[PDB]
RNA sequence: AACGAUAAAAGAAGUGAGAAUCUUCUUCGCCGUAAGGACAAGGGUUCCUGGGGAAGGGUCGUCCGCCCAGGGAAAGUCGGGACCUAAGGUGAGGCCGAACGGCGCAGCCGAUGGACAGCAGGUCAAGAUUCCUGCACCGAUCAUGUGGAGUGAUGGAGGGACGCAUUACGCUAUCCAAUGCCAAGCUAUGGCUAUGCUGGUUGGUACGCUCAAGGGCGAUCGGGUCAGAAAAUCUACCGGUCUGCCUCAGACGUAUCGGGAGCCGAAGUUGGAAACGCGACGGUGCCAAGAAAAGCUUCUAAACGU
RNA sequence: CGAGCUGGAGAUACGCUUUGACUCGGGGAUGUCCGAAUGGGGAAACCCACCUCGUAAGAGGUAUCCGCAAGGAUGGGAACUCAGGGAACUGAAACAUCUCAGUACCUGAAGGAGAAGAAAGAGAAUUCGAUUCCGUUAGUAGCGGCGAGCGAACCCGGAUCAGCCCAAACCGAAACGCUUGCGUUUCGGGGUUGUAGGACCAUCAAGCCGAAGUGGCUGGAAAGCUACACCUCAGAAGGUGAGAGUCCUGUAGGCGAACGAGCCCUGAGUAGGUCGUUGUUCGUGAAACGAUGACUGAAUCCGCGCGGACCACCGCGCAAGGCUAAAUACUCCCAGUGACCGAUAGCGCAUAGUACCGUGAGGG
């Protein structure tokens, strides 16, 4: 699910990322902050490996 | 995936009146081929693709500030779809 | 001093703060196997659009290949790679060497060569065997059907596979003439009243009991082991065995998709010329004796089935 | 840490932050492509694959040499160390020996150092006691076309000092080797030398806490002038409108974290020799000794090597097996300091290996 989770951040990123190329791009920071969700949805998993498997 | 592959939708008057034609215009990332680019625009859009072209293009050589500059480095790529032609509408 | 070839330039009109130099019009002179056009190397946005005017431009500059910004670049079929080999470069093993290193079989890399499927048009300001329209071709996977069985290799054979000069026949590109056709209008200067003048006068594809130079080809049954590693129903050797088949270059007709001077679309004739291109790997002569590999065609080995 | 932050960036929009941002100290996790590059190819950063994961998207592997295997190596470093190679200008007022110099350079190996190191030594006292470094000996002894010139060591004074284990004589094997309780290499015990021994037999970190001044005057502005004070384990320094002990940062001093870094034997193709050579002061000299390139080739403790041809005596030492910290060198990097520079100086650069030049190496 948690593939799940990330694409929805990445599909929003896409369109956004139209937009800016367009005429609206009026809060920049949505951009990062959802990059930001990103690196953390993926970091989050790199603690599940290591735990549990050992 | 295939949503950070598409770059950015082209703006320009030619491809604007190929946007009329059913054809559509956007870069993407340069090391994509047409394969997974063809399978990522319908993946995305719902819509089928039965014609592709591809174009690598060099960035163009800008100089800000008297420091000589840099290419910037793109590769637009146009689609033909079937004659289910929509895509988002977000033709403008 | 020079302002980079002695191929001249003139007028009108426009834009602008500003004009011998920028734009337009009408003339003039210069190249025309070029000083026109299409590519390869190489260059790297110089391309188109809109702006600018510091510097760059041998003067000027409203302009520019200069500066700023935005666009433009599309391929199953073109060129290269996913195919092949040449010189050369590499190169496990191998041969050498105070060290670093030097040679080197197979193999590999390496196009300047081999192999390989598309042609006609339209057209952005800027792309075209790439996009679009018309109509093809090539490989691969699958499905339906005919077929209802043999496929037939990192190995064998054929073949690809090649010189120079000269030259017979036929043809197209392409070019010329005309009282052929088609279109448009006019004419004065002294004349012509059109038999004058000007212009255009076919590309691709499909189908022909159509005309057609030229060009390619012998063909099986069997013997031998000692030949091609063995195999072999394929090759090579040897012995028996009887003009004709194929191909269309190109032309012609019918149809169709285009294009076509021009004010949507006319005509598409007869006569002549003619390639280094095409038919083709033709013919003849000559000595200095004119790549390799894959693709391609043919055979079994193994295996898989029947 | 306790209010800011959103790199230089100086330009707005957008936000984030007292449930602690930003910044600092310390760990993790991501980590495209090239590059030892290593799946195969290659004109670096691009082309082309295969195998298991297999739902795909994505992930993991696929070089060679060492080794059963773990596990190791390949490449990169300013200078410093050791090694294999090894110049020439030059000086000799010419030039051969000689010097320059085992200098430059090339190559190999390694590390924070390295090399060397535990006496078959030095040496002349029957002294000494591993190696390295410094002082001195001493430019002495010597070497030398006895020319130019080159040039030790011992004693002594310092820096630091540590000594250690295998081979083998003999036990016990096992495996294989043959006419019958033996001897080729492995594994344990044992055993390691010259006054001969041994066997077998009796604190630094990120940071936190930190004393003491006010009025008038000149002036654009106070830190200067002035008048009265105050702290001082703190008058080092920098900032602040001009010169500040008492305005800020600091200073003396004090504290200071989860994870954080840091001391019968005793070695043989040898010792020794002849031929070529060479190293130390050693240039064939009366030329010992070590060193290997070629050919030969011993002895055991009443034995072996040396003491500068050689002999006797007298002395010193046990070769042919290994390891070994520290005193030493250097400066890419960091800190402090300076009778060092301060914009033609100082590094080439107040930053640039840039612009620019070159096909390049390379210069700049
Ligand atoms: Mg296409
Ligand atoms: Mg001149
Ligand atoms: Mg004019
Ligand atoms: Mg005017
Ligand atoms: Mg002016
Ligand atoms: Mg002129
Ligand atoms: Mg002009
Ligand atoms: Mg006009
Ligand atoms: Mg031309
Ligand atoms: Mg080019
Ligand atoms: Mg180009
Ligand atoms: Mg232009
Ligand atoms: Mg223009
Ligand atoms: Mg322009
Ligand atoms: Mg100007
Ligand atoms: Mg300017
Ligand atoms: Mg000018
Ligand atoms: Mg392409
Ligand atoms: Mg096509
Ligand atoms: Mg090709
Ligand atoms: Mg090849
Ligand atoms: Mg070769
Ligand atoms: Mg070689
Ligand atoms: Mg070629
Ligand atoms: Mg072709
Ligand atoms: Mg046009
Ligand atoms: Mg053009
Ligand atoms: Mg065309
Ligand atoms: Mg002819
Ligand atoms: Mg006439
Ligand atoms: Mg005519
Ligand atoms: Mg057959
Ligand atoms: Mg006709
Ligand atoms: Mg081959
Ligand atoms: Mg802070
Ligand atoms: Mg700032
Ligand atoms: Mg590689
Ligand atoms: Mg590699
Ligand atoms: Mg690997
Ligand atoms: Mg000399
Ligand atoms: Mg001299
Ligand atoms: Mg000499
Ligand atoms: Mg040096
Ligand atoms: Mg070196
Ligand atoms: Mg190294
Ligand atoms: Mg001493
Ligand atoms: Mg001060
Ligand atoms: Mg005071
Ligand atoms: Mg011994
Ligand atoms: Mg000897
Ligand atoms: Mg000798
Ligand atoms: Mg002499
Ligand atoms: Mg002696
Ligand atoms: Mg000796
Ligand atoms: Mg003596
Ligand atoms: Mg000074
Ligand atoms: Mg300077
Ligand atoms: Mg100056
Ligand atoms: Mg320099
Ligand atoms: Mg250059
Ligand atoms: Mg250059
Ligand atoms: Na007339």
């Amino acid at each position: 699910d948690f593939a799940k989770e990330i694409d929805a951040r990445k599909k929003e990123l896409m369109e956004l990322r139209f937009q800016a190329a367009a005429g609206q791009l009026a809060q920049p920071h949505r951009v990062r902050q959802l990059r930001r969700e990103v690196a953390q949805l993926n970091t989050v998993k790199a603690e599940l490996a290591r735990k549990g498997e050992q | 995936s295939h949503y950070d592959i598409l770059q950015a939708p082209v703006i320009s008057e030619k491809a604007y009146s190929a946007m009329e034609r059913g054809v559509y215009s956007f870069w993407v990332s340069p090391k994509a081929t047409k394969t997974e680019i063809k399978d990522a625009i319908q993946q995305a859009f719902g819509v089928r693709v039965i014609g592709i072209s591809t174009m690598n293009v060099p960035g163009k050589r800008k100089r800000v500030g008297r420091f000589i500059g840099q290419r910037n480095d793109r590769k637009k790529a146009i689609v033909r779809l079937a004659e289910g032609q929509s895509i988002e509408a977000l033709a403008g």
